[PDB]
């Protein structure tokens, strides 16, 4: 019951188009890939406050209404907000952070004001403010006074939308702690997610997505292409894809002639991409991810580290048990251990270990590299 | 003779109340009279007096329509006067609720009030509902308006205007806030406070005038985000009655240059012409800030003005200014002196019975489980402020509805009526969403209260003599100081091996005097000394002050006694009244590495040195942490005790947790070979193999030749 | 409410005085300055801790005088939309220029005229221009008194405190004893007070309250009474008793409840205090007081003979010596001699400044000091800054002082080799004395005089103790008489608790300096002793 709503197009040859089985939008769950935990989470605050409204009722208890994502910047949080929200089939307000802070002096607070009241009017609505922090940085970062009034403006709206109205508040950010702290609070943004760069089947799935019009070439092995990314982002992976189709088309120029607007159609049909292609864009990308600390799972057992037998069970003993059998430290009232401290020669393996630990719990694993 | 029981009325007319004939005899009455019966808040009504003799004395019957609209239940208790002047009411308009009119066609007035107002002359007044049984349905009609008003009767003579809106049933309460004590939990003393200064120079201005005073106006509250506060200000002002007025902070500094000003003259100036009134300005901070932060000359004509208009007011009486913030050290200092918030209060997070009471407060709508122990719940959650415990509510109840997910289908907008009839939120959820909370009130230096008694802390008899003598005695006989003329002594220092037992010991002086206990780690000190910390030691020792009595606790001091820090805090001592009872209570390992500036006579001086403990002491400290763990019968803890020489409380307490560890693992491992619902003297027998002393002998000898050195 | 008249205040008869007769006489009796043919000043700037009653001061003033008043907030002022400031300031000045005699009350002024430091918005210059220009101005105008107050003299503008503008000062500090009597008697002229009212024991226990804490005292014990009067009141009935509203009065316990429950902030910086110490609280080192006496109380009193010789009077003294030699009392018998007011200064104090997180400056300081002259300034434990900023601008503070003004710096310390040599040059603290400890009949006067305020059982005579008791400092006898007051006190508890102890015994004495000890140690009394032989052999030919 981790997701229970998950399990069971968009609202809608001629047939089968007519009922989707530049401006292509409602991308529907089918169009996300390696973010399955999230998009649960998102869906169980959003749906149900708005589509099964009597729960609350019945169990007499107020939904809560503040979701914040944050996360490194192209894992595609804007990809699913607009997914949720065209899926919901509900009142959709967008707000840019940095179109609304482009507006003169005095007119950035109207058009917050006037999104809410939109929103209270025709409820039920979804808000997505994306990009919050161009309109609520941290307190000490900015000290204009427009900035001040902007965010006291956001602040008051939020405070005063509290009510039966159904209404639900997104916001995005990269950056958890750029937002102002006191968005944070009860009554405001208080659930949090946090996007995570995706795991080797998690590529593939945005490989597949994005990769399911190029005439590849049927010498591809997408399987491992998926394994070589590692901290691949989905951004990372389309472009990798658009410069590997680049390469194909540049190599292809040989036989096309720019002079000619047109070129030969048995040409442009033979357009095709290999497996070189794709390990040459790769050789040419650069993800950007890495660079700051991110949330990735690991699939390390106990296996791929030899010996350390005895301490291979000590650190059984302090983490498992307590994150499989709580119920028996719960009966015997004893509290489990917080942390550990490896210690020994350079190069024995603790980071092995520690990946190892994390993916027996099936825990999220976060470094920090001496440098960091 | 106005007090009665109440009791359920069999008959069924929303404005009829039964007596007995003794009680109409008492309160001369007669059969049919109208009479005016008030009940709790500020709701009041009128209703048509019967004569019944099996009703009792002291006794009346009201129906659940007049229960629900004098906001009491069955056998509360009310006044009731007679109502002799009760006119007839020449024009009456009344709408229906929405939520009564699902369905129901043709002229509803017609239909429902008409056989209900044929020569009914049912008492009405403003704001009143009354039901009515028409055809298979009934229908609920409230009293939008009367003339003449307020209170009056439904004649022939009478206009009824049922043209309007239907009236949605929601909004009555989720769109105003009509609270009142009842829903307040875990801060009584604060009430008290808060009331004794509002409601006394509002509901009785005429004792002020009698003793020849100026009763204080303003009033500063101040706590954890989350604690209530704007809860608690919004009860006080309804059951006051007086006109509320409410100044938010970002709504007033979030509107065009030169308006801010403008809203606050209007909102004074509004509630100076409707005394008696209350004026609450939440988020004082949010406007009028300390100088460091604000600086362009909008937030400080804003602040410049709010400053204005409450030293305006001090002459005319029957207003009184409440605000709110969550550190004094947090709005300029200006605000704070004699004629602008004179009184100040302090909130802090709730004890065990609070947050019980918060729990039965919020838990009274949900579907929850037989098998639930709230009592079990307030023992585990600590730390939980009112909002936290709001959270955790909804996140258990969001999990039942994921569990029961299962059992529903997305399709539809429809679920099974069985399927909402089975709702019910057990104990697991509960659990489930704390291990999914995230409190964060302790993340700061708060206010909180302990229950320490002289039963956790074995030996060291002298030690808890000498800390009653220096501190109970002032506090419980201050007279016999005034006698002698002796100021008692300020703080107290603690010094010896780490992990001897000295933050239970000052909880436990703070809890003889039934004091509150400010705690202050060394973490703490440290991020107030790089000066990355919202908190700072003028801020502490305000609270203290506000929330006196207090103990104020400064763990690890000699990180920081190595400056700013400790000039600061010798100031603040300095600077604090003697009779108020704010004790200092110092902790630390290095006695000679602590500055000698605060040893010094007037401050920290009273040195105490904390023993390790010994035989009894250990055995004591055995005993109580194995209070909440079954053990093995039979088991003798007077060979552990002496085997254990020169080991501490911690290394006590390592000890039994190493044993439990073990004795758990052999559990999990046996019920996965599928028995071992004790620990076996074998567990101890290992542990103690692989545990050891903490101390060594170097440093007790130290500690010691130190303390003969003092003796000395 | 108006009327205030000087009837309503009480405690500030100099301050009061000084106002009155540079406020009266230009307006009341113009005709003296026409005969004698000067410029009366036009300038006053009162300062002092806040709620000294500065605003009642000028109001009273401003009744009594029976003149035009025109009263200016600095906050109000400010509060106003940009560019209406200057507008309203014009008025105001215009509408006392034409109803001459006026007098002009710039409460709060330091709020529209700050540091120039803190003056980086456009509008605080306009508004600080439009001040000046407006005060320039003034000149001309006749029979018009501006008044100003500000919590601190060194938080306006410099440019304000010319000649031609607030070049007058004066210093309110907080009452003494008879100053809080008066103002106690003044506010409880109207509470039903109880029969049991020793107004003169809560004016001696109450110290560093200013009238508006007092104030706010009796409020409070009026509001302990109500409360515990409420009892027999139902806060459903909207009737009240009228036996029972009668039946209230405010009795001892009540204030001293009050006192508890009080947080007085004025002496959280440096204030001008009055002291009323003679040579009876102080026992021995008759040599070092007959010194003192000569040093101060000649140059004061006896000017006229220091202009025949033409000698320059001493600035400053320096005390040092053990700790707990009573510095400190000797400091405040010498400003008690020459009746002068006396200003303290700790070394926490002198960290804060350094540090520079505390709004007093040494500045400040001697600018108070001048302004309440004749005071005794008091520096103690200077050795905890000069181990430099501070010390700079102390001495230059030091030099650039006027000999005629009777301001005496008096420093204390425990490290006189540790202090700077520059200190110590003439024109500064270069008069060194050394503090010895008590002796016997020193130490027998010491513990008398500390026993004054508590019972004694009959024939305790404290020769034995004082004999007992060699090389003990003073402070070391108030510990062991603590002492001794905390068994009898524990004593008596436990009697009462089993069940007497009316006064002190003997055994509890004996008991109490059974266990205690010597403050100073051998080794460092014999460097003391070592250092008061050098300088001795250095002025001992
Ligand atoms: N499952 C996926 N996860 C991540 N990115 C995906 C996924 N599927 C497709 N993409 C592509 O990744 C990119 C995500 O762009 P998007 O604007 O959502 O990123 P973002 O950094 O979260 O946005 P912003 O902060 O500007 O709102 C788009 O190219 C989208 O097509
Ligand atoms: N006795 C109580 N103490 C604290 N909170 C309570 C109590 N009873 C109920 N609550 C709930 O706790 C939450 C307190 O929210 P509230 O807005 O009062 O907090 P606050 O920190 O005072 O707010 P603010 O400063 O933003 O006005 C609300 O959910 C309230 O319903
Ligand atoms: N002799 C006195 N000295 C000081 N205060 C007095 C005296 N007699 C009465 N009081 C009372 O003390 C309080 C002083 O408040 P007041 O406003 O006069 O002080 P302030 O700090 O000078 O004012 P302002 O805020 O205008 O600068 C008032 O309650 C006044 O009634
Ligand atoms: N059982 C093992 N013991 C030691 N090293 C191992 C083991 N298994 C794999 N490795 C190697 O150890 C390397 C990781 O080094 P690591 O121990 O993390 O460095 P550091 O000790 O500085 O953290 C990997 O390159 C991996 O090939
Ligand atoms: N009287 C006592 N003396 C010492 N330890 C005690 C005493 N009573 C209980 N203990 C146990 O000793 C442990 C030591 O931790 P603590 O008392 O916090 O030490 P400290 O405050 O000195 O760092 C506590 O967890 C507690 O279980
Ligand atoms: N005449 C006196 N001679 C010596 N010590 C005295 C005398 N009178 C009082 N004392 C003691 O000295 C204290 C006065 O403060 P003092 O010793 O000067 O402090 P410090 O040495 O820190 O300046 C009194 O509280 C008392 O204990």
């Amino acid at each position: 019951t981790a997701t229970a709503i998950l399990r069971r197009k968009k609202r809608k040859r001629v047939v089968r188009n007519n009922l989707r089985i530049n401006n292509m939008n409602e991308v529907g769950y089918d169009d996300i890939g390696g973010c399955r935990k999230q998009m649960a989470q998102i869906r169980e605050m959003v749906e149900l406050p708005l589509r099964h409204p009597q729960l609350f009722k019945a169990i007499g208890i107020k939904p809560p209404r503040g979701v914040l994502m944050y996360g490194p910047p192209g894992t595609g949080k804007t990809l699913m907000a607009r997914a949720v929200a065209n899926e919901t089939g509900a009142f959709f307000f967008l707000i840019n952070g940095p179109e609304v802070m482009s507006k003169m002096a005095g007119e950035s607070e109207s058009n917050l004001r006037k999104a809410f009241e939109e929103a209270e009017k025709n409820a039920p609505a979804i808000i997505f403010i994306d990009e919050i922090d161009s309109i609520a940085p941290k307190r000490d970062k900015t000290n204009g006074e427009v900035e001040r009034r902007v965010v006291s403006q956001l602040l008051t709206l939020m405070d005063g939308m509290k009510a039966r109205s159904n209404v639900v508040v997104i916001a995005a950010t990269n950056r958890p702690n750029s937002i102002d702290p006191a968005l944070r609070r009860f009554g405001r943004f208080d659930r949090e997610v946090d996007i995570g760069i995706p795991d080797a089947t998690g590529r593939l799935e945005v490989l597949r997505i994005h990769t399911k019009n190029m005439k590849l070439a049927d010498d591809v092995d997408l399987e491992a292409l998926a394994a070589e990314t590692h901290g691949y982002v989905g951004a990372d992976i389309a472009s990798l894809c658009s410069e590997a189709a680049m390469q194909q088309i540049r190599e292809k120029m040989d036989l096309i002639d720019l002079d000619e607007d047109e070129i030969d159609a048995e040409v442009l049909d033979s357009l095709g991409v290999t497996m070189d292609n794709f390990r040459f864009a790769l050789g040419n990308s650069n993800p950007s991810a890495l660079r700051e600390t991110v949330v990735e799972s690991v699939n390390v057992t106990w296996d791929d580290v030899g010996g350390l037998d005895e301490i291979k069970e000590e650190l059984k003993e302090t983490v498992e048990y307590p994150v499989l059998h709580p119920d028996q430290y719960t009966k015997f009232g004893l509290s489990p251990s917080k942390g550990v401290l490896f210690y020994g020669p350079p190069g024995t393996g603790k980071t092995l270990l520690a990946k190892a630990v994390a993916t027996e719990v099936s825990a999220n694993f976060i470094s920090v590299k001496g440098p960091e | 003779d106005n007090m009665l029981l109440v009791d359920d009325a069999i008959n069924d007319d929303n404005s009829v109340i039964a007596i007995n004939s003794n009680t109409m005899d008492k309160l001369e009455l007669f059969r049919g009279d109208t009479v005016l019966v008030k009940g709790k808040k500020r709701k009041d009504t009128v209703l048509i007096v019967l004569i019944d003799d099996e009703l009792e004395d002291g006794a009346c019957r009201i129906n659940r329509v007049v229960r629900n609209n004098l906001r009491i239940r069955l056998g509360d208790l009310v006044t009731i006067h007679p109502c002799p002047d009760i006119k007839y009411a020449t024009r009456i308009s009344v709408l229906p609720i929405a939520d009564t009119i699902e369905g129901i066609t043709g002229n509803l007035f017609d239909v429902f009030l008409k056989p209900y107002f044929v020569e009914a002359y049912r008492p009405v007044r403003k704001g009143d509902h009354f039901v009515v049984r028409g055809g298979m349905r009934q229908v609920e009609f409230k009293v939008v308006d009367v003339e003449p008003e307020e209170y009056a009767v439904v004649a022939q003579d009478t206009i009824i205007h049922w043209e309007g809106e239907p009236i949605n049933r929601e909004d009555e309460e989720n769109n105003m806030n009509e609270v009142g004590y009842d829903d307040i939990g875990g801060c009584r003393k604060q009430m008290a406070q808060i009331r004794e200064m509002v409601e006394l120079p509002l509901r009785h201005p005429q004792l002020f005038k009698a003793i020849g005073i100026k009763p204080p106006r303003g009033v500063l509250m101040y706590g954890p985000p989350g604690t209530g506060k704007t809860l608690m200000a919004r009860a006080v002002a309804n059951e006051t009655g007086a006109f509320f007025f409410l100044i938010n902070g970002p709504e007033v500094m979030s509107k065009m240059a030169g308006e801010s000003e403008s809203n606050l003259r209007k909102a004074f100036e509004e509630a100076e012409k409707n005394a008696p009134a209350i004026i609450f300005i939440d988020e004082i901070d949010s406007i009028a800030p300390k100088r460091d932060k604000t600086n362009g000359e909008v937030e400080r004509r804003v602040v410049s003005q709010l400053l204005t208009l409450m030293d305006g007011m001090k002459a005319r009486s029957n207003v009184v200014v409440i605000a709110a913030t969550n550190r004094p050290n947090s709005i300029d200092p200006a605000l704070r002196r004699f004629g602008r918030f004179d009184r100040e209060v302090d909130i802090g997070i709730p004890d065990a019975t609070g947050r019980l009471e918060v729990l039965r407060i919020h838990t009274k709508n949900m579907k929850l489980a037989d098998d639930v122990d709230l009592e079990a719940l307030a023992a585990e959650t600590h730390g939980y402020v009112g909002a936290d415990i709001a959270s955790l509510c909804s996140e258990a109840a969001m999990q039942q509805i994921r569990e029961k997910m299962d059992l529903i289908d997305l399709d539809e907008d429809e679920i099974d009526a069985e399927v909402l009839d089975s709702l019910g939120v057990t104990m697991d959820n509960f659990r489930f969403a704390l291990g999914n909370s995230n409190p964060s009130a302790l993340r700061e230096t708060v206010v909180e209260s302990v229950n320490v008694t002289w039963d956790d802390v074995g030996g060291l008899d002298e030690i808890k003599e000498e800390l009653k003598e220096t501190v109970e005695y002032p506090v419980l006989h201050p007279d016999q100081y005034t006698k002698f003329g002796l100021s008692p002594s300020k703080g107290v220092l603690f010094y010896g091996p780490p992990g001897t037992g000295k933050t239970l010991l000052a909880k436990a002086v703070a809890t003889e005097v039934s004091a509150n206990f400010i705690s202050v780690k060394g973490p703490e000190l440290l991020s107030m000394w790089y000066g990355e910390s919202e908190s700072n030691i003028r801020d502490i020792f305000d609270k203290a002050r506000a929330a006196a009595p207090t103990v104020v606790f400064l763990d690890e001091l000699d990180s920081i006694a190595k400056d700013r820090v400790v000039n600061q805090l010798l100031t603040e001592m300095d600077g604090m009244n003697a009779k108020k009872n704010v004790f200092v209570i110092g902790a630390t390992n290095r006695p000679d590495q602590i500055d000698p500036a605060i040893l010094r006579p007037g401050r920290l001086d009273q040195l105490i040195y904390v023993p390790l403990p010994d035989e009894n002491a250990r055995l004591s400290i055995l005993n109580a942490q194995l209070r909440k763990t079954p053990l093995e019968p039979g088991l003798e803890l007077t060979a552990i005790a002496k085997a254990t020489q020169g080991f501490s409380g911690a290394d006590l307490l390592y000890i039994v947790q190493r044993a439990a560890k073990y004795a758990i693992k052999d559990s999990i491992e046996a019920h996965r070979q599928h028995p071992v619902p004790y620990i076996t003297k074998e567990h101890f027998a290992e542990a103690m193999k692989t545990a050891k002393r903490s101390v060594s002998d170097a440093e007790l000898r130290r500690y010691e030749a130190y303390s003969q050195q003092m003796k000395a």
